[PDB]
């Protein structure tokens, strides 16, 4: 496998789900 | 190896794709959802309804601004806010918590921002057309105004001023 | 030089390259002000005794955005979407036309510099209406940009002449790149083409009263967002053709890669209304459904970053990498032309979690118009696509003008390379951060001090990148010249191969590769899907416009 090929898009994955899910929460506390 | 390097690289790739669209997918069923919500109210309108910039300030819903707020339901307040050079009428704005607020905002000049600090009401004002959004605020007091749009010099103190009563 | 007599294009690509770079010096100078402007320090009489042209932010915030995201770019898309595809080919590019597009560009710039440097224009690279700017501003630009219009004439030239000679073998690879590219611009071109030539140009010169706010915003976005693609896609074919090679590695999958840039002729110019979000009279549905093709967009870079990342990892492990983190360290990390791009990529991971953010249709609601798009797009522009084209000074420079690279020079190459980088991450983080906290963009914030008083820490990361990006910047501008103006000159440079990566064996798809050359038929279905995404919506707008009075408030 390629072990470090997936360790970039985990962390792609995670500045994604932080990001999105820290703007949907900014976004219903601002609702 | 670069037969198998191929081979696997190529095997993981396809895990990522469909793992990715996905989570674009879900995020969309959550899109999806807002819209579902009180909270899509501050989505302009898509309506056209255009007016005259060059006489706004002389007749119609803009032209005297102590009259800017006029009850359309029975807990429902629409309230006609000018956007220009540099500021907000009225100023305040005043409005009643719990009440849900239709604004329908317009410019006599060029193009401003509405963005309400606190909430989600962020809007674009465009002169000739009336801007339309919704928005109940939950929490009485003091929301200020930020023209979010490059307007021109006075561009970076243009503030207005929402008051919320109890 | 001989050189040039057997290969003219080096000496047309040196062209762009150059004028690209000088409009990004010219244009970069404004940064730090704006950094610390951010960072709420006002230096902006220190920038007004050194530059007394220069009358307010605005007009500096509209040549920062003019040179740097318009000129450079597009240069240096010119620049390598002509030269990479014609090596590849081993062809001529036709240099009646290369030369015609250059000049006018040059000539385009120069009109629309007199009345921005003049205070004339101070509108944003967005000059939005009714904001009025001279009419030399809105010609010189339109003659800038459709000198885009040669360049795609010269790319698909190169192509068919190309496709004659070897019938029945698909597009190599950089062309094919390069072939959908450029179509994918032509398509997008049209937005502002059509908004100038129907609304800006006779309005400036007079001959109407006024301009619909809504329908020039809606034909500015047509064009507005696939041309940050058209940024893109030029770093892209290095990253993909190049960066391989220069990493020790190859490139993992030839067809991969053409699917990143099919994707990209598909799914590049639909999507607009992403930018409107917060506009009236356009529909919800409509709102909705350019969310939905903006989220598709992502996949090419989610795809590519898989490519990329596999490359890097192949030639780490080529190169005695073990581990989970040893391929990292086993690249030639001091090799300012495999940094530059890399770092960028880096940056680019905050960079598209942003771009995702802002594509969902409320989500938008929440940074419209604040600090954290420009936060978005440094990470974007101003750091991959910047840096890719500042680490290629080390590899395409040498190769066409024959001039050397000293190993002094490389180390100063890495300096800036480095401290750009972190500059543009430090301001991504105030950026980002002061927008969460609603400051705006496009805002001489200094000026009202206690306006943003709950920002206080991100403004500190503002005026450190400030200091950190000015360093860079003069650092750059040093080397810059320093290697241009050099004394040796080493023709056999010049004669060198571009560093184009091999792929990696083996078998592969021929028949999605084959299903992706009948480029004819994805430019129309590209087409159509324009048609259908914008049509009805510019059908309405069209059938009642409502012109307004143009103003200047400046
Ligand atoms: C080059 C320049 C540009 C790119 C690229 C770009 C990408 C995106 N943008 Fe954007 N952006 C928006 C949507 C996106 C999204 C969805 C993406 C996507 O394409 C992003 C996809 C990317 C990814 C999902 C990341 C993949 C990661 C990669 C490829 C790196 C991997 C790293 C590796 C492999 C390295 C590892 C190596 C080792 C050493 C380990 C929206 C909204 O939907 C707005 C309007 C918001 C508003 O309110 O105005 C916007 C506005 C802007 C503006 C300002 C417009 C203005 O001035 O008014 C600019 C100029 C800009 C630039 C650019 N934009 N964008
Ligand atoms: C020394 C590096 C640079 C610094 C410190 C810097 C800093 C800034 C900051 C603080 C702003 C926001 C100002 C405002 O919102 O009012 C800005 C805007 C901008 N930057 Fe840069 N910049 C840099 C280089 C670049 C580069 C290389 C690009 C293009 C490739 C770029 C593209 C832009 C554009 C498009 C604008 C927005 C203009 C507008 O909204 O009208 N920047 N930059
Ligand atoms: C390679 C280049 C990277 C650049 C990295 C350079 C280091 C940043 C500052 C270090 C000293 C700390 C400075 C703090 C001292 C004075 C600050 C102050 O009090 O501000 C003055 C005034 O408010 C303004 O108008
Ligand atoms: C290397 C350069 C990278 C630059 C990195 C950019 C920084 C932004 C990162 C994450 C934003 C996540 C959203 C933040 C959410 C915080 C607040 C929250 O969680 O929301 C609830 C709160 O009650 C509402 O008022
Ligand atoms: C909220 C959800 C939690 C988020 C937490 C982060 C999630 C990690 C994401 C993607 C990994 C993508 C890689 C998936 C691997 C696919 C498996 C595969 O295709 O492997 C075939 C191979 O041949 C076998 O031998
Ligand atoms: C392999 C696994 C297959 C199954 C995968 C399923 C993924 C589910 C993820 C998200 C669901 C979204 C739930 C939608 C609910 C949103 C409501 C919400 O967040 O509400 C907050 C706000 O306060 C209200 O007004
Ligand atoms: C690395 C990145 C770090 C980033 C760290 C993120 C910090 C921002 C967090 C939340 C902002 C959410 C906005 C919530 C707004 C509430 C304000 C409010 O409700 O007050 C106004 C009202 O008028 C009172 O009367
Ligand atoms: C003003 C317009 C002048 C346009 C300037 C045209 C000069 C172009 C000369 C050029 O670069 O073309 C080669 C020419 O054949 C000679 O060497
Ligand atoms: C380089 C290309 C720039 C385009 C310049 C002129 C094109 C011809 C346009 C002719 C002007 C027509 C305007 C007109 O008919 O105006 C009517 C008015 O709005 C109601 O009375
Ligand atoms: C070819 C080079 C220039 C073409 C000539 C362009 C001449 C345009 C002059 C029209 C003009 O200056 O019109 C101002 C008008 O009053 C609006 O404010
Ligand atoms: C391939 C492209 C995808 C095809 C299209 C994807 C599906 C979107 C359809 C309808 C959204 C409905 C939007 C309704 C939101 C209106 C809310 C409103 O009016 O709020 C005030
Ligand atoms: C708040 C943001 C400011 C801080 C910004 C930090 C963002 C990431 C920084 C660096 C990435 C480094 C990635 C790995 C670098 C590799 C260098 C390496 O491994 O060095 C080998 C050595 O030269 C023997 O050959
Ligand atoms: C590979 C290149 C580097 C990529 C890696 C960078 C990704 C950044 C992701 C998250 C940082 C956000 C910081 C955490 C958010 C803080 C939330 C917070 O405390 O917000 C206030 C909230 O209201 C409670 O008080
Ligand atoms: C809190 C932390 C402090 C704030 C940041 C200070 C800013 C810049 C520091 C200087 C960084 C200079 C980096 C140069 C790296 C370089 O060029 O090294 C190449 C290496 O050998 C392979 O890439
Ligand atoms: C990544 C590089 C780290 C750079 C600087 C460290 C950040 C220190 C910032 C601390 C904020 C200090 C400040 O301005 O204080 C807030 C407010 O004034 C209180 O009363
Ligand atoms: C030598 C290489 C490493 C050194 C790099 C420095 C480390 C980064 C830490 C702080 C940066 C400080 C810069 C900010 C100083 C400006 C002072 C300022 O504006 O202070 C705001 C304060 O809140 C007024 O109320
Ligand atoms: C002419 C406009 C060019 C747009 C169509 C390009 C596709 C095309 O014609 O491709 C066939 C080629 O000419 C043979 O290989
Ligand atoms: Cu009105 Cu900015
Ligand atoms: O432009 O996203
Ligand atoms: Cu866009």
């Amino acid at each position: 496998k390629p072990k470090g090929a997936l360790a970039v898009i985990l962390v792609l994955t995670l500045t994604i789900l932080v990001f999105w899910l820290g703007v949907y929460a900014v976004f219903f506390a601002r609702g | 190896d670069e037969h198998k390097a191929h081979k696997a690289i190529l095997a993981y790739e396809k895990g990522w794709l469909a793992f990715s669209l996905a989570m674009l997918f879900v995020f969309i069923a959550l899109i999806a959802y807002t819209l579902a919500t009180h909270t899509a109210g501050v989505i302009p309108a898509g309506k056209l309804e255009r007016v005259d910039p060059t006489t706004v300030r002389q007749e119609g819903p803009w032209a005297d601004p102590a009259q800017a707020v006029v009850q359309t339901g029975p807990n429902q307040y629409t309230v006609y806010v000018l956007a220009f050079a540099f500021g907000y009428q009225p100023n305040p704005i005043e409005v009643p918590q719990g009440a849900e607020i239709v604004f329908k905002i317009t410019s006599p000049d060029v193009i401003h921002g509405f963005h309400v600090e606190g909430t989600n009401i962020n809007v674009e004002v465009l002169p000739g057309e009336v801007s339309t959004v919704r928005y109940t605020f939950k929490r009485p007091g003091e929301y200020r105004i930020i023209c979010n749009q490059y307007c021109g010099l006075g561009h970076q103190n243009m503030f207005g001023t929402i008051v919320v009563k109890e | 030089s001989r050189v040039y007599e057997a290969y003219p294009e080096k000496k047309a690509t040196l062209y762009f390259l150059v004028l690209g770079f000088l409009a990004l010096i010219v244009g970069s100078l404004f940064g730090p002000f704006q950094a610390l402007n951010y960072g709420n320090v006002d230096a902006y009489p220190l920038l007004k005794r050194l530059l007394p042209f220069v009358q307010s932010y605005y007009q500096g915030l509209t040549l920062h955005g003019v040179l740097n995201a318009i000129v450079f770019t597009q240069l240096f898309a010119q620049a390598i979407m002509v030269y990479l595809p014609a090596r590849e080919l081993n062809m001529r590019p036709n240099m009646g036309l290369m030369w015609l597009s250059w000049w006018m560009a040059f000539i385009g710039l120069v009109v629309a510099a007199l009345p921005l440097l003049a205070n004339e224009a101070t509108v944003l690279f967005t000059f939005y209406p009714p904001l009025k700017g001279h009419w030399a501003f809105y010609l010189g630009a339109s003659v800038f940009v459709l000198s885009t219009w040669v360049s795609i004439y010269i790319v698909l030239d190169l192509w068919r002449r190309w496709k004659a000679a070897n019938p029945g073998k698909v597009t190599p690879l950089v062309t094919y790149m390069a072939v959908v590219f450029w179509l994918m611009w032509f398509l997008a071109s049209l937005g502002l083409v059509l908004e100038a030539v129907l609304f800006l140009l006779p309005w400036s010169f007079g001959l109407v009263e006024g301009v619909d706010p809504l329908v020039a915003r809606t034909l500015f976005w047509w064009t507005g967002h696939p041309i940050v693609y058209f940024w893109l896609l030029p770093a892209y074919a290095i990253i993909y053709t190049i960066l391989p090679k220069q990493a020790g590695g190859k490139l993992v999958s030839d067809p991969m890669a053409r699917l990143a840039f099919l994707l990209f002729l598909l799914l590049s110019t639909p999507v607009g209304f992403h930018h409107q979000f917060a506009d009236p009279g356009i529909d919800p549905t409509w709102k909705m459904i350019h969310s939905v093709l903006t989220l598709f967009v992502a996949v090419p870079s989610l795809m590519t970053a898989f490519t990329v990342a596999a490359s890097l990892e192949f030639a780490g492990r080529l190169r005695g990498g073990r581990g989970l983190f040893g391929w990292i360290r086993a690249l030639p990390w001091d090799n300012p032309a495999f940094v530059a791009p890399v770092l960028g990529l880096l940056g680019f991971i905050p960079g598209g979690a942003g771009g995702i953010v802002n594509a969902s249709f409320t989500l938008d609601y929440v940074v419209h118009n604040t600090a954290w798009v420009p936060g978005h797009f440094h990470l974007q522009v101003a750091s991959l696509v910047t840096l890719t084209a500042m680490g290629s000074l080390y590899w395409l420079l040498p190769n066409l003008t024959g001039k050397p690279i000293s190993d002094a020079q490389r180390r100063l190459g890495l300096a800036v390379v480095w401290l750009w980088f972190l500059g543009m991450m430090i301001m991504a983080v105030g950026l980002h951060w002061a927008g969460l906290l609603n400051v705006p963009r496009r805002a001489y914030i200094a000026q009202v001090p206690d306006a943003y008083p709950h920002a206080a820490v991100p403004m500190v990361f503002n005026v450190l990148a400030g200091i950190v990006l000015l360093v860079a910047l003069l650092l750059f501008i040093y080397g810059l010249f320093s290697v241009l103006l050099s004394r040796e000159r080493k023709p056999e440079l010049a004669e060198a191969p571009l560093p184009f990566a091999e792929v990696i064996s083996g078998p592969e798809d021929r028949r999605l590769v084959l299903a992706m050359d009948r480029i004819g038929f994805w430019f129309a279905v590209a087409a159509i899907l324009v048609v259908l995404a914008y049509g009805p919506t510019l059908v309405q707008l069209f059938g009642h416009l409502n012109p307004v009075p143009g103003w200047r408030l400046w």
